[PDB]
Formats: C-alpha cells, structure tokens, sequence
C-alpha cells in the first residue's frame, strides 16, 4: 500500500507530464496484476482506471486488443 | 605609583553572516530550488513539438 502514496497515478503521469507510453505502462503492470487475480469485484475496478491517451488514438485501433497488449506480459503467454 | 583601574571583561558574543551553510561552495548548491513545478514546464507537450 505505500507504493501509491509516492508514485505519481499514470492519469495524471501522461497528462501533466509527458513521458511516453512504454514507460508509463511499465511502472504500473505488476501492481495491476496483483488486483486482478485477488477478487472478482476487484478485478472490475482496474481496467476501467483510465484516462486520456496522447500518443496513440483509440479511434482505428480496437481498445479491446490494443489495451491488452500492453496489460499483459510474458508470465502468461508462455508456458513450459 | 599609579592608579590601576579595574578591568572590563568582553561579555559579547561574535556574530553570524548571511552564508547559512560553511562555504560559499556548499551554500550555492543549496540554494537552487527543488520541486516538481520547474521539471513540468519543459515536457510540455511531445506532439507540440511532433
């Protein structure tokens, strides 16, 4: 719980700031993984946490797979 | 065959200077200012510039 306190949330990290979209994304993962294996009602609660994109348009892009390509990483893809 | 008068003692403490710090080196860096305001200015918009 103390990690959110000193971090700055990434809705306001890409819209006050700038820095750019493969960095956001890689401070945040981790803490949005272990949400949504605790509950069901937690697992709603994050990927609806959101907010303005600069550098990509949801417009041609299907949010649905463009979002979960960043939302997920290589501990789930493969197996052995 | 003189007349000693009797001695006056110093009872006063020396003054501080405006340098806050030790040196005129470490007091520089230490007055520069720190915050998240002056990094907000410069990353302004990457598109802007695109």
């Amino acid at each position: 719980k103390a990690f959110e306190e000193n971090v700055l949330p990434f809705v306001e990290l890409n819209n006050r700031f700038h820095l750019s979209t493969p960095w956001t994304f890689h401070i945040w993962r981790d803490y949005l993984d272990n949400q949504l294996n605790s509950n069901e009602n937690f697992s709603i609660d994050e990927l609806i946490e959101g907010a303005e994109f600069s550098d990509v348009d949801l417009t041609k892009i299907s949010k649905d797979l463009f979002t979960t390509f960043w939302r997920l990483s290589l501990y789930d893809i493969h197996f052995d | 065959k003189e007349k000693i008068p009797p001695p006056a003692f110093d009872e006063t403490f020396k003054k501080f200077t405006f340098i806050k710090m030790g040196n005129k080196l470490i007091n520089n860096v230490w007055k520069i200012p720190t915050g998240l305001d002056k990094i907000e200015q410069e990353v302004k918009k990457p598109e802007g510039v695109y």
